[PDB]
Formats: C-alpha cells, sequence, structure tokens
RNA sequence: CCCCGCGGACGCUACGCCGCGACGAGUAGGAGGGCCGCUGCGGUGAGCCUUGAAGCCUAGGGCGCGGGCCCGGGUGGAGC
RNA sequence: CGGCGACGUCGGCUACCCACCCGACCCGUCUUGAAACACGGACCAAGGAGUCUAACACGUGCGCGAGUCGGGGGCUCGCAC
RNA sequence: GGGGACCGUCCCCCGACCGGCGACCGGCCGCCGCCGGGCGCAUUUCCACCGCGGCGGUGCGCCGCGACCGGCUCCGGGACG
RNA sequence: UUCAAGAGGGCGUGAAACCGUUAAGAGGUAAACGGGUGGGGUCCGCGCAGUCCGCCCGGAGGAUUCAACCCGGCGGCGGG
C-alpha cells in the first residue's frame, strides 16, 4: 500500500489504457497492439480476437 | 604463449588481481603442507581422510618382482589368440579345443569376469580363480597349470 | 571442393588485404575484388573474369573451362571484345545468361566491364 | 603413406587418415532433391518495426 | 530504474564448435541449415551435439551400440552417434548394423564392414534422411570418466564414496586417521 | 637455459600433417593462395621424368 | 570538380572533443592519451559532476556513417598501383590515399592511374 | 508451350548479412573482445625506400567510444 | 522558392589564444570514513615489478583409441638450414 | 629348422551383367553463346557536339524561407449527454 | 671546403624538463580543469556562379557501320 496508488477503473479508462498504451507479450516480446491479428493469434483460443474482446 | 595470459589483461590494475585488503604476501599460512593438523586441519580432514598415522605391517626390502602377477579376465581370453584360431575351432567337427597360454601373452592369473563363448578351450596359466575355472569347465574346456 | 577450399583461404591467403576496417581479395578472376565465397576467382569450377585489354582498348573476358581443373595452363579461355560499349555489355550478358554459366556474376561482370571501358576513354581536364 | 585399401609398406603401422565428411560439396548437398523435399518454404519477407499510431 | 537482476541474462551454451576443424565446420554449416529449414527436432539435437566438447561427446563402444540396436522395433534403423564408434573386444559376434558416426576406429570399422554393415558420415546421413527418419540417436556414457569418481561430496564426509586424489595407492597413503575406528574415527 | 625449448608431437599427428600438406599441394586454389605463380604450369601435381 | 560519393548522409558526431586523460593538464609526464582512472578516491572514476568525462560505448558513432570522412568517402591506404586497382568497383564509396613512405616518382603514377579509374585520392598533390 | 522487347538493382568475408524485443551504476574480483600498442621468428605483400627509411618537430587535415592510427609540412640521412 | 558570391568574402575546426555563464578541493594509498592538519609525490627522460622449471587438479582443442606414448637408444652423405 | 597345403588380405590381368559418364576424360552429333574474317554500305548501328529539353537516381558552393503529411507533446475555443 | 658545418675534433640524429628572444592574446579573487557559446587568429577547401550519368526527344555532323546470312576457331549444356 505505501508503494502503490490503486482504484476502480471505469470503462473509459480501460479503453484509453488498452488503445493508447496497449502492448502484448508475444513470444516474450513487447509488441504494440497495432493489428487484431496479434491478439487473435495468441488469445483466439479463448474467443478473444479483437481489441474489443480484450477490453470486454 | 605469454600473450594469452591474465598478466597482459592486468596491466593498469594496481593490485594485479590479488586484492587491496589482503594483498599478495609471501606465505600466509605456512610453506607446503604446513599446519595440516592445526590451522589447515579442516582441509586435511575433509579431502584427505586417513592422512595421519600408521596402519599395518612394514616390510623391509620389498621386491616388486616377487609379487608380479598380471591378471586377465575371461571376457578377454579369446583376444590372446588369433581370430583364425577361434573360427577354425568353432567350425571344427571334432572335439579339438585350442590351447591359450596366457603366460605366453604375459599374464599369470586368469580371473573370471564376464562370460565365455560356448566352445571348449584349454587354458594354461599359473593361477586360476574359482569362478574362472568354473566357467571354463562350463563351456567344456579344461584348466591346466604351468609353473 | 569450393566450400572446403574456402575454409582454408577465407582468412589465410596471399591475395587477402585486411586494412582500414576493409577486406579485399586480389586474385585474378575476382570481380568486385572482395574476399567472399561467391566472388573468389580460384576456388570455383567455373569463374568469370573481366580485365582490360593489353593494348588498352576493349576488355578481355576470361572464363574457366570445365575439364582441366588441375591443369592451370589450359584451364582459362580468354577472348577480347573491342567493340562499342553497348555491344560489349551485350556480349558479356549473353556469355553469362545464355550459357547459364555462373549467372550470379552477370551484373558484377557488366558493371566491371563498364568501369574498364570508361577508364579507357580519355580523361576530362 | 599407403592407400585406404592397403596400409603403408614403409611405415609398418601407418594408414591414411579417414574423412569425417566424405562429400564436402556443400552446395551440391543442399541443392539435392532429397534435401529440398524436406524443407519448409523460406520466410524471405522482412517485417520491420511498425510505428504505433 | 527497473527492479530486475542481470546475473542470469546471458545464457551459457555452445553456439558454435570451439574446434577449428574445417570438416566439422562444414557439416555444422549443413546441419545448421537443416535445423533451421526443417521442423525435425532430430536435426536440432544433432546440431547442438556438433558444437559440444569432446568430454560431452564420449566414445560409444560396439557392445553398447549393438545392445541398444537389438531392442525390439529398432531393426533396419540407422544408429547415429555424434562422436567416435569404438571397437569392443569383449563381443564375439557383430550383426549387420547401419551406423552414422563422426569417427569410427579402424578395427571397429573393419568389424562392422565384415558383418555386412554400413558406415555413413554425417553428410551421407543428411542425404539419406534429411529429417532423421528411422534413426536411433545414441550417446556414449557421459559419466564414464575418471573425474566423476572424484566428484561429489568430499571424501572426508560421512556416507561419501568419492575417490580422493592420492599420488600413490597403498597401505601408507590416506588410510589411518579418519578411515578406521582404530585411528581416531571413521565416519 | 632450462626453459623447455623443445616440443614432442605424436608421430600420428606429424604423419597427419604431411598428408594434409601433400593433399593441399595438389589443389591450384591453395597453391596460388600461397602465391606460387603457377599459371602456365601444365599440371599441378607436376611430375617430371627421372632424368632430372 | 571532385568525385562525389554515392550517397552523402548527414554525419552526426555525438562528441567532437577528445577524451583527455585525468590530470594530463597538470603534468607533462602524463600524456593526454586516455587512461581509465582506478584510484579508490578518484572523482573522475566516481563520475562526479563537472569533472573530466569518461569514454563509454554510448558515444559510438552511427554504423551508417562510421569511419566516414567529411567528403562522404572512406579512406583505404594504398602503397602502389596494384593496390589501387582493388577500389575499381568501390569508386563511389571508398577513396584511395597514398602512404607517407611512397616516393614522389611513384606517387605520380598512382595519381594518374586513379584519375583514369575515377578513384578519389585524399592527398593527390602530396609530393610536388 | 511467355516471348514485337532475349531482359530485370543489391546481396551470402554463413567467423557473413538481416529483423524484432528488453536492458545499460560499480570497488575487490572474474570473464570476453581488441583491424589497440612494443620487440623478434616462420610465411606472405613480384610490399615501401637516397626522386629519401627510422626517429623527431608541427596554430596542418582527419578517423575511432577508446587503446590508438592514417595523411600534409619540416628536419633527418639508411633502412622500414 | 529566395538571396549571395574572388584579392574580399564563404564554410570548417577537432586544433591556437581570449572572454563570459554554470559546474568544479589533489592525485596515489591504507581505511568504516581522505580535500584532509594522515603518508608518498619539485620537474623531465630512460629503466622498473605474477616469471621460468617441476608437480598436481579441472576445463578446452588435436591424434589414436582398449589401448596409447619412443621421451632413452639405434639407423639414416654427420654437419648451410 | 626347411619345403608344402590352408586361411585372411592384397597387386596386376583375361571377360560379362549391374548403377553413372558423374564434380575422372576424349570423338561424334544436337542446341546455344562468343570471337575472327567475308557479305551486308545505309529510315540500320555507333561516335562526339548543341538544347538555359524531358523522364529517373544522387546531390545542391554557402546562407535561408515556405507548404502539406505523419509521430509525440502542451494548450485553447465550441458543442452534446 | 663539403651534398651538408642549420656535420666545426666529446663534432650522426638531437626529445622533454628548463631558459633567452620574437609574434599574438590576456591579466585584482593562485593557477589549472568539465559543459556551452562568442570573438580573434593560423591554416584547409583548385570555394567563389557549383555535381554527375542512364534513357528518351529535337538540331547539325562524322564513321575499322547494324541485323540477318557464309566460313573458321573456341567454349557451355545434353545424348539410349
Ligand atoms: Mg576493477
Ligand atoms: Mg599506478
Ligand atoms: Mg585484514
Ligand atoms: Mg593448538
Ligand atoms: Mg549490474
Ligand atoms: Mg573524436
Ligand atoms: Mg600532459
Ligand atoms: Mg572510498
Ligand atoms: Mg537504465
Ligand atoms: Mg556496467
Ligand atoms: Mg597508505
Ligand atoms: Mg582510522
Ligand atoms: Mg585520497
Ligand atoms: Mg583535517
Ligand atoms: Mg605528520
Ligand atoms: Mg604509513
Ligand atoms: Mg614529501
Ligand atoms: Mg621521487
Ligand atoms: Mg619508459
Ligand atoms: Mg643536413
Ligand atoms: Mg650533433
Ligand atoms: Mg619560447
Amino acid at each position: 500500500e505505501p508503494y502503490i496508488a490503486w482504484g476502480y477503473p471505469n470503462l473509459k479508462s480501460v479503453n484509453e489504457l488498452i488503445y493508447k498504451r496497449g502492448y502484448g507479450k508475444i513470444n516474450k516480446k513487447r509488441i504494440a497492439l497495432t493489428d487484431n491479428a496479434l491478439i487473435a493469434r495468441s488469445l483466439g483460443k479463448y474467443g478473444i480476437i479483437c481489441m474489443e474482446d480484450l477490453i470486454h | 604463449p605469454s600473450r594469452l595470459r591474465k598478466t597482459r589483461k592486468l596491466r593498469g590494475h594496481v593490485s594485479h588481481g590479488h586484492g587491496r585488503i589482503g594483498k599478495h604476501r609471501k606465505h600466509p599460512g605456512g610453506r607446503g603442507n604446513a599446519g595440516g593438523l592445526h590451522h589447515h586441519r579442516i582441509n586435511f580432514d575433509k579431502y584427505h581422510p586417513g592422512y595421519f598415522g600408521k596402519v599395518g605391517m612394514k616390510h623391509y626390502h620389498l621386491k616388486r618382482n616377487q609379487s608380479f602377477c598380471p591378471t586377465v579376465n575371461l571376457d578377454k581370453l579369446w583376444t590372446l589368440v588369433s581370430e583364425q584360431t577361434r573360427v577354425n575351432a568353432a567350425k571344427n567337427k571334432t572335439g579339438a579345443a585350442p590351447i591359450i597360454d596366457v603366460v605366453r601373452s604375459g599374464y599369470y592369473k586368469v580371473l573370471g569376469k564376464g562370460k565365455l563363448p560356448k566352445q571348449p578351450v584349454i587354458v594354461k596359466a599359473k593361477f586360476f580363480s574359482r569362478r574362472a575355472e568354473e566357467k571354463i569347465k562350463s563351456v567344456g574346456g579344461a584348466c591346466v597349470l604351468v609353473a | 571442393s569450393a566450400h572446403l577450399q574456402w575454409m582454408v583461404v577465407r582468412n589465410c591467403s596471399s591475395f587477402l588485404i585486411k586494412r582500414n576496417k576493409q577486406t579485399y581479395s586480389t586474385e585474378p578472376n575476382n570481380l568486385k575484388a572482395r574476399n567472399s565465397f561467391r566472388y573468389n576467382g580460384l576456388i570455383h569450377r567455373k569463374t568469370v573474369g573481366v580485365e582490360p585489354a593489353a593494348d588498352g582498348k576493349g576488355v578481355v573476358v576470361v572464363i574457366k573451362r570445365r575439364s582441366g581443373q588441375r591443369k592451370p595452363a589450359t584451364s582459362y579461355v580468354r577472348t577480347t571484345i573491342n567493340k562499342n560499349a553497348r555491344a560489349t555489355l551485350s556480349s558479356i550478358r549473353h556469355m553469362i545468361r545464355k550459357n547459364k554459366y555462373r549467372p550470379d556474376l552477370r551484373m558484377a561482370a557488366i558493371r566491371r566491364a563498364s568501369a574498364i571501358l570508361r577508364s579507357q576513354k580519355p580523361v576530362m581536364v | 603413406y599407403g592407400t585406404w585399401r592397403k596400409a603403408a609398406s614403409l611405415k609398418s603401422n601407418y594408414n591414411l587418415p579417414m574423412h569425417k565428411m566424405i562429400n564436402t560439396d556443400l552446395s551440391r548437398i543442399l541443392k539435392s532433391p532429397e534435401i529440398q523435399r524436406a524443407l519448409r518454404a523460406p520466410r524471405k519477407k522482412i517485417h520491420r518495426r511498425v510505428l504505433k499510431k | 530504474g527497473v527492479d530486475i537482476r542481470h546475473n542470469k541474462d546471458r545464457k551459457v551454451r555452445r553456439k558454435e564448435p570451439k574446434s577449428q576443424d574445417i570438416y566439422l565446420r562444414l557439416l555444422v554449416k549443413l546441419y545448421r541449415f537443416l535445423a533451421r529449414r526443417t521442423n525435425s527436432t532430430f536435426n536440432q539435437v544433432v546440431l547442438k551435439r556438433l558444437f559440444m566438447s569432446r568430454t560431452n561427446r564420449p566414445p560409444l563402444s560396439l557392445s553398447r551400440m549393438i545392445r541398444k540396436m537389438k531392442l525390439p522395433g529398432r531393426e533396419n534403423k540407422t544408429a547415429v552417434v555424434v562422436g567416435t564408434i569404438t571397437d569392443d573386444v569383449r563381443v564375439q559376434e557383430v550383426p549387420k548394423l547401419k551406423v552414422c558416426a563422426l569417427r569410427v576406429t579402424s578395427r571397429a570399422r573393419s568389424r562392422i564392414l565384415r558383418a555386412g554393415g554400413k558406415i555413413l558420415t554425417f553428410d551421407q546421413l543428411a542425404l539419406d534422411s534429411p529429417k532423421g527418419c528411422g534413426t536411433v540417436l545414441l550417446s556414449g556414457p557421459r559419466k564414464g570418466r575418471e573425474v566423476y569418481r572424484h566428484f561429489g561430496k568430499a571424501p572426508g564426509t560421512p556416507h561419501s564414496h568419492t575417490k580422493p586424489y592420492v599420488r600413490s595407492k597403498g597401505r601408507k597413503f590416506e588410510r589411518a586417521r579418519g578411515r578406521r575406528a582404530s585411528r581416531g574415527y571413521k565416519n | 637455459t632450462w626453459r623447455r625449448w623443445h616440443r614432442r608431437v605424436n608421430t600420428t599427428q606429424k604423419r597427419y600433417a604431411i598428408c594434409s600438406a601433400l593433399a593441399a599441394s595438389a589443389l591450384p586454389a591453395l597453391v596460388m593462395s600461397k602465391g606460387h605463380r603457377i599459371e602456365e604450369v601444365p599440371e599441378l601435381p607436376l611430375v617430371v621424368e627421372d632424368k632430372v | 570538380a571532385a568525385l562525389r560519393p554515392l550517397v552523402k548522409p548527414k554525419i552526426v558526431k555525438k562528441r567532437t572533443k577528445k577524451f583527455i586523460r585525468h590530470q594530463s593538464d597538470r603534468y607533462v609526464k602524463i600524456k593526454r592519451n586516455w587512461r581509465k582512472p582506478r584510484g579508490i578516491d578518484n572523482r573522475v572514476r566516481r563520475r562526479f559532476k563537472g569533472q573530466i568525462l569518461m569514454p563509454n560505448i554510448g558515444y559510438g558513432s552511427n554504423k551508417k556513417t562510421k569511419h566516414m570522412l567529411p567528403s562522404g568517402f572512406r579512406k583505404f591506404l594504398v602503397h602502389n598501383v596494384k593496390e589501387l586497382e582493388v577500389l575499381l568497383m568501390c569508386n563511389k564509396s571508398y577513396c584511395a590515399e597514398i602512404a607517407h613512405n611512397v616516393s614522389s616518382k611513384n606517387r605520380k603514377a598512382i595519381v594518374e592511374r586513379a584519375a583514369q579509374l575515377a578513384i578519389r585520392v585524399t592527398n593527390p598533390n602530396a609530393r610536388l
């Protein structure tokens, strides 16, 4: 607690965090989420295939 | 080659890899195996158990030639003769068995490690072990002693 | 073999010049004069070389014959092309492309021939 | 120095050393149809860094 | 600043043979291409063993190779060893073996060929099976070395059976105090 | 003076080096890379009659 | 006039001054050639502010313009006409220059041949 | 069955080249690389040099993160 | 797309001198702690300190491999090497 | 002790069948390319010159300006729920 | 005189410390130093009307003159 500030994000915070600063850990690399194919290739087996699915 | 050594890489480093605090002094700890019972006791006990003390009977004027008795195992017995000796005996119709004189090959005692191929052989040696004789007789061979 | 001979001379050769963070190779049939497996003019069963003509006009295209690899006296066939620049490049292009003779050196030989012919026309004051 | 078929007749135990690679023609080996049949297709497209807009 | 440690960043492994043998380097070039351009994990194991040091490539005796190739379902398979095949004079009969080795001893080679067997180098193995199909990849005894008798717990500790370093072996060399209960202690 | 000036090499390795040196002296690329001006030499394992 | 390079990118030098040795100003016995300080209390080694800077890898030049002269070429030291020929196919990126020990009679022939081959010489009028 | 065009950049010293991601304090100490430097030997450069070697001097031009190096001018006079 | 260009100006500067603003205590060493009222150091040149032998241990490279090794001796025009 | 026979390897041969002419080579052919000489002697081909010519690449001797596009960032208006 | 005495009997070369003189600059916080600029100076740049070269178009000129064929030489590839 002395080291963190936390709270309850709303929908708009989740959108802007994923859209502006969203990077994926793809093959241990920090890859910018520029295309939906990056999400669908690693998380498509869970039904998550787009930035909207990830945000949801 | 002196160009491949640490002394070339230690030029410019004041302590030459031996530290500033403890330095490189002449003989801290003694010379040779000094203090093997006092301040190097842990090293001597840890890596050289049995180092101190006497065990057994001393024998003056040991002549190693008297106890010279090289040994050969059964698994290498057939290497002392040529392969032709072996294959001729195997395809031999009669019961003739080749003679292997291990003394000629430079061994005195025949030990019994391993197994023999199933064909009789006459083995000449100074000494045999109990199991070596047992296995030679198992394949139909004979043990004959020489002096 | 070319690969085996390359592992012997890739760093130990009398034609090897290592200087100024650069590496050059000066054997006769090396287009681009670089120390490389592809451009080495000694280790291959078929090599292409382009040299200036002895009289100072035209180029000499030397190619390695297939049969006598161990016989260096007869291993190289040299021809002299002393026509205009465009037809000279066409002859070298047809030598390499049409014959399927070492087609990875086609532009290297064409560029070298252009450099040789340009060096033979008179200098500019 | 002998052949690989027969040992040297003037050195009494010497025989020519063996090859650990019989065919050193690397380009011929790689281009052989049996090698080429087992290969996956080359990945010759360069994927440069994408500027995150 | 980032709260990380950098003492394990650099993985310590052979990325290439330390040897300058140009024939080994050529078939490293061959199997570096095979490992990259195929999906066979056999090529990856063979390539990493080509990098390996000699103590990591122990010799494989003829008896051990025969025994491992005599296991059920391994008939008509190529025994591949990245190292030397060594003759064993403790075996009397050599079956028909197809083997690929980095080196084969002169006497082991003569025995294999008389049996009707076949010997391949690693470039011939690449042509015969680029993906390493139908092979039995074998290794010599890695810990069959004298150094491993001295490795382990120290000899002067209880329940340790590790060989000590002694210049000579005899009743006067490291057998009294710490070796028997009659002289101090045993452990 | 007792600096161990001399080295002993195995006879099998010394024989090996002779075989490698002889084999390399039969390849024109390797001999020219030594710089031996063998360009008009008729054949590189160059053998002459015994009259020499 | 002068032979142009193939491309002339802007060359960026992270540092232009030299890294002088610590305290080489105060003494003649200490040359300006850089020596890494290793004293226990040495404030240059400890990197105190306002001190003499220490070379590190971060000052490395861009690999595209490294060893590149202001003209855009890269020099190659030649000693005779034969070594000049190796730059025939590197005209637009490498410039020859004649070694200091080459005589005036022979460096005339190097300059004449280089003009024929369109090879740039950094010191063409050097002994005349 | 490409052919009114007969043609089509570079590359791959594989010990090379290319791409992507993260990271970068350091005494004692360890390791690697050094196309950093000195002297001598085996090879090699159909190397350099009295039309000027070594060495030295230099408000001269530069290269390299750096160790250092190259080049111009002067002096020098025989080797590098 | 504009201006400007030879006996005055154009570009350059790592390098020479000078000025200004900010920063800046003298290195080496022992030390928990050195700028120390702790010691050595007036200055410059040249010289100057982990070496060789033997013996172990482990790692690595090479050859051969249940073997391996001629190192002592001998034979080979006794000898430029 | 000699001389034999046998076995194992070898070194040459007398011949055929099998896989290949290969990175061990020649002769014939077939295709292709280059070179030399003829012929072709002009709407072809080539050579050099001029245009303040165009289309490409590179780049402006020096000093500067503008425009739009994109990345990052700090701000400001206006409107909606 | 000598090639040279800027080789003159402890005389090849002739560094640094240190000193004299000349030239330029500066000077009340001892000097010296790092970063950033500015001014001056010495030099450098064949600086001073500013690259180059591929194709095409037009203009005016020259020519061992081009393609296709024939002869010869030489290669490359293939052939039960
Ligand atoms: Mg340190
Ligand atoms: Mg010191
Ligand atoms: Mg202490
Ligand atoms: Mg006590
Ligand atoms: Mg760290
Ligand atoms: Mg610099
Ligand atoms: Mg100084
Ligand atoms: Mg401290
Ligand atoms: Mg960091
Ligand atoms: Mg660090
Ligand atoms: Mg002290
Ligand atoms: Mg104290
Ligand atoms: Mg201090
Ligand atoms: Mg005090
Ligand atoms: Mg005092
Ligand atoms: Mg004291
Ligand atoms: Mg004092
Ligand atoms: Mg003193
Ligand atoms: Mg000194
Ligand atoms: Mg003089
Ligand atoms: Mg004098
Ligand atoms: Mg003065």
